[PDB]
């Protein structure tokens, strides 16, 4: 999960990409529209160096949404597991 | 500089940047919050 | 590109539902609509592997499918990740394609399977012994370790090293110490997080110290082990054995423990020299393990003072006044023929002949 | 071989964990001993008050 | 989960080979432990319910039993060998909430 | 540049042909220093005392030679092997004689960290302490393989001439010493 892309003009992060915290995971308490992206997420092309092709995670609603809390935690897998709560 | 999480049982400030486990730096929990973000936000009281 | 701008700054955009490909030059469509599949055929999706699909797994033969069953028996009972066992079938699957490797006897499979398992948690870093694995397989060490350098030769694939501290976080849960079992008196019961941080101090010294290059590591976790399980009682474990600790915890000890664990207490006695009280008290073998708490509380200057007096295998410390000597030149191989009696002596007479024949008769 | 076996080699642990769990999730219960399945023998539990 | 089982192993206590007579392998006694979660590098700790949701882990216990066999010797016997885990209904006898 | 320890050669392994058809138990019957044990092996074995070398004759009318000190002390030794065989009533030759293997060791006088030589050189150099203590190295120029130990002695192996093992020598110097 990459942080988010910035503009080079406003030296912000492009509108999709608005509410992500540096580390590329919605933050807490901010306010979400529809079409944006919660969570950053790109995956390798593998299926020389390996090509990673994007995966977000977008927001789909017909009304506005604010976040809860955001969890993060591990499986013995060793994969990551995050979990979002969003409230209207 | 780092992103801080919040261990979800002794609430101890702990910092990851890395590919590392997650894991609490004091205590055996694997659970973690991220902290409330630092922008205001605006709203109506309607 | 636009078919009516010849631009190239086509943005992907949806109205309210409808997807589609815009032209943001011109305002014009170039593009919309797509096929989905839903949710009502989901429920019915079924799998193919590619190679049942390509016309693969049809050819493995019986030895070879009992091998890959081999490997995953072996791999779960050791209850590691389904990623570990993908991994290792994955890894002999592409091995078995070496005919050297797929033409061989079934004992030499068996430790190629070994070291395959053995190569996949290395990979993933998990800590885990040799000794144990031989065990777990029906062949002999000598030659576990034989296919294990051919398949690394053969294959060339990068081998992760077995890192120290894994392997004594691994290691230090199987002493039986820490629970008041009836079995093992109450007193020698103690805190398994302390008894893990003076362990990984002791070993870190030993590492430090050069104790571990060339030499196996288990003994010398074994001494850092006693030395702090003594060193955090002296008034009682001081008087316990190697042999006595072993048998309370139910876990055999290297015959070269005992060795390591005089090489570490000799170390020990070079750190506490530097010391001020220390060095006045006139400490011994057996009274050092009652000091090692501030011994390992300043080791950085205390070691590197006394690295300024290094360490090395006694055998070589002896004081060696001459080292690799040069040899006399004797590659002078004459001119044809430096002598020709050599060749009657080295032949027999017809009555040690006839010895011979009658000899082995 | 010759010498001696042992069966604690051979002690699949994944079957028996396994064979439940899949069961409870999925709510089948074939059973080959009475030639008969059972269906839909289980339910997300609902939690809307 | 406190008799049934016992009378299932009851039924099904020993077990001998047509070929190769004289070996066999018999069941002495089987318990269904306490709920428990295993740790990255084979530990245990008690795990609570709520975790269980959190994590989608399952919350279960670990069955194991005694048992008898012979190997050249008939005298090998273990006493906690793990056969599964056995999911744990809540407020029962044995979990933790209870 | 060098510390003014040259390495020294241990072993020599040289082969040459004998040109003719030879049998294994008149060499043993009529030859004082040749062992022959067919039911172990298809093969004589022979020992002199100078050059200190051991070497085999097989029927077929080859000739293998090995132990020496130097390549032209191999070749003396197999010569001598060769008028042997000429004297016990052969019609041997001394053919395409060749050298095949040379062995050397050297030392550094300072301690090598093995560890470190790995996690820098894990490409082409393996450790692995418990079935062997040395560090096993292996080389492209020249086709070389070494063992380095914690007290800094080095064995090289592999080599034709003594020249590959000096170069050899000066190639690892300045990844020992730093
Ligand atoms: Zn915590
Ligand atoms: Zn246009």
């Amino acid at each position: 999960v990459m942080g988010p892309m910035l503009d080079a003009a406003t030296r912000k992060p492009i509108w999709r990409h608005e509410i992500l915290d540096a580390d590329g995971i919605c933050s807490p308490g901010e306010k979400v529209e529809n079409k944006q992206v919660l969570v950053n997420k790109s995956m390798p092309t593998v299926t020389q160096q390996p090509q990673y092709k994007d995966v977000p995670i977008t927001y789909k609603g017909a009304t506005d949404s604010y976040i809860e809390k955001v969890m993060i935690s591990s499986n013995a897998e060793d994969a990551f597991l995050i979990k979002m709560l969003l409230r209207q | 500089q780092p992103m801080i999480y919040i261990c979800g049982e002794c609430h101890t400030e702990n910092e990851i940047k890395s590919r590392d486990p997650i894991r609490c730096r004091e205590c055996g929990y694997r659970i973690m919050y991220k902290k409330r973000t630092k922008r205001l936000v605006v709203f109506d009281a309607r | 590109r636009c078919p009516d701008c010849g631009s190239t700054e086509l943005v992907e955009d949806s109205h309210y539902s409808q997807s589609q490909l815009v032209c943001s030059d011109c305002g014009c469509v170039v593009t919309e609509g797509v096929l989905t599949t839903t949710f009502s055929d989901e429920g019915n999706l079924r799998e193919v592997t590619y190679s049942r699909s390509t016309g693969e797994n049809e050819q493995v033969s019986r030895s070879q499918q009992r091998g890959l069953r081999r490997v995953r028996d072996l791999c779960r009972v050791l209850q590691l990740p389904p990623t570990f066992e993908d991994t290792a079938v994955a890894y002999y699957q592409q091995a078995y394609r070496h005919s050297g490797i797929r033409a061989a006897r079934l004992q030499k499979k068996e430790v190629l399977v070994g070291c395959c398992v053995l190569i996949t948690c290395r990979q993933h870093n998990w800590p885990l012994t040799m000794g144990a694995i031989c065990t777990l397989l029906y062949a002999d060490l000598d030659v576990f370790s034989s296919t294990y350098m051919q398949i690394v030769k053969l294959l060339g694939l990068d081998v992760p090293s077995l890192c120290l501290a894994e392997l004594v976080k691994t290691y230090c849960s199987s002493f039986k110490l820490f629970q008041a079992s009836p079995s093992v008196p109450a007193k020698y019961v103690e805190d398994k997080e302390k008894m893990l941080s003076r362990t990984m101090q002791l070993v870190e010294l030993a590492n430090e110290t050069w104790l571990v290059t060339g030499r196996h590591p288990l003994p010398v976790i074994t001494a850092a082990t006693f030395l702090a399980w003594q060193s955090l009682q002296p008034a009682d474990r001081l008087s316990c054995s190697l042999a006595r600790f072993c048998k309370l915890a139910n876990v055999d000890l290297p015959y070269p423990a005992s060795s390591r664990l005089q090489e570490l207490l000799a170390v020990l006695l070079r750190m506490a020299e530097q010391l001020a009280w220390l060095r006045v008290l006139r400490l011994d073998k057996r009274s050092v393990v009652k000091h090692i708490g501030d011994l390992l509380q300043h080791r950085q200057s205390l070691v590197r003072s006394a690295f300024r007096d290094l360490l090395l295998p006694p055998c070589m410390l002896k004081s060696p006044k001459r080292i690799c000597p040069v040899p006399p030149v004797s590659t002078v191989t004459g001119d044809e023929n430096i002598s020709d009696s050599e060749i009657e002596q080295y032949l027999r007479t017809p009555q040690e002949v006839r010895d011979f024949q009658r000899a082995q008769a | 071989r010759a010498a001696q076996f042992d069966v604690v080699k051979h002690m699949r642990q994944d079957q028996i964990t396994n064979g439940m769990v899949n069961a409870i999730s999925t709510g089948n219960w074939s059973l080959k001993r009475f030639k008969m399945d059972r269906q839909g023998v289980t339910q997300v539990l609902s939690r809307l008050s | 989960i406190n008799v049934e089982i016992k009378k299932i192993m009851k039924a099904n206590e020993k077990v001998t080979s047509d070929a190769d007579p004289m070996w066999y392998l018999k069941y002495l006694n089987i318990y269904v432990g306490l709920p428990d979660v295993e740790e990255s590098f084979n530990v245990t700790r008690p795990v609570s319910p709520h975790e269980c949701r959190l994590r989608d882990m399952t919350y279960s216990a670990p069955i194991t039993v005694d048992i008898e066999y012979t190997r050249g010797s008939q005298r090998i016997i273990r006493n906690a060998l793990p056969i599964g885990r056995m999911p744990i209904m809540l407020r029962s006898s044995n979990c933790v909430l209870t | 540049g060098p510390s003014g320890i040259v390495p020294q050669l241990q072993n020599i392994v040289s082969t040459v042909n004998l040109g003719c058809k030879l049998d294994l138990k008149t060499i043993a019957l009529r030859a004082r220093n040749a062992e022959y044990n067919p039911k172990r092996f298809a093969a004589v074995i022979m020992r002199i005392r100078e050059p200190r070398t051991t070497a085999l004759i097989f029927s077929s009318g080859k000739m293998v030679c090995t132990g020496a000190k130097s390549e032209e002390q191999s070749r003396l030794a197999a010569r001598k092997y060769a008028r042997v065989v000429q004297k016990l009533g052969f019609p041997a030759k001394f053919l395409d004689f060749k050298i095949q293997n040379m062995v050397g060791s050297c030392d550094v006088k300072f301690p090598i960290r093995l560890e470190g030589l790995v996690l820098t050189h894990q490409q082409f150099s393996s450790y692995e302490p418990e079935l062997f203590p040395g560090l096993i190295y292996r080389m492209i120029k020249p086709r070389i393989v070494l063992l380095i130990f914690v007290s800094g002695k080095v064995v090289l192996t592999g080599a034709k001439v003594r020249a590959e093992i000096y170069e050899a020598f000066e190639n690892i110097y300045p990844i020992l010493k730093g």
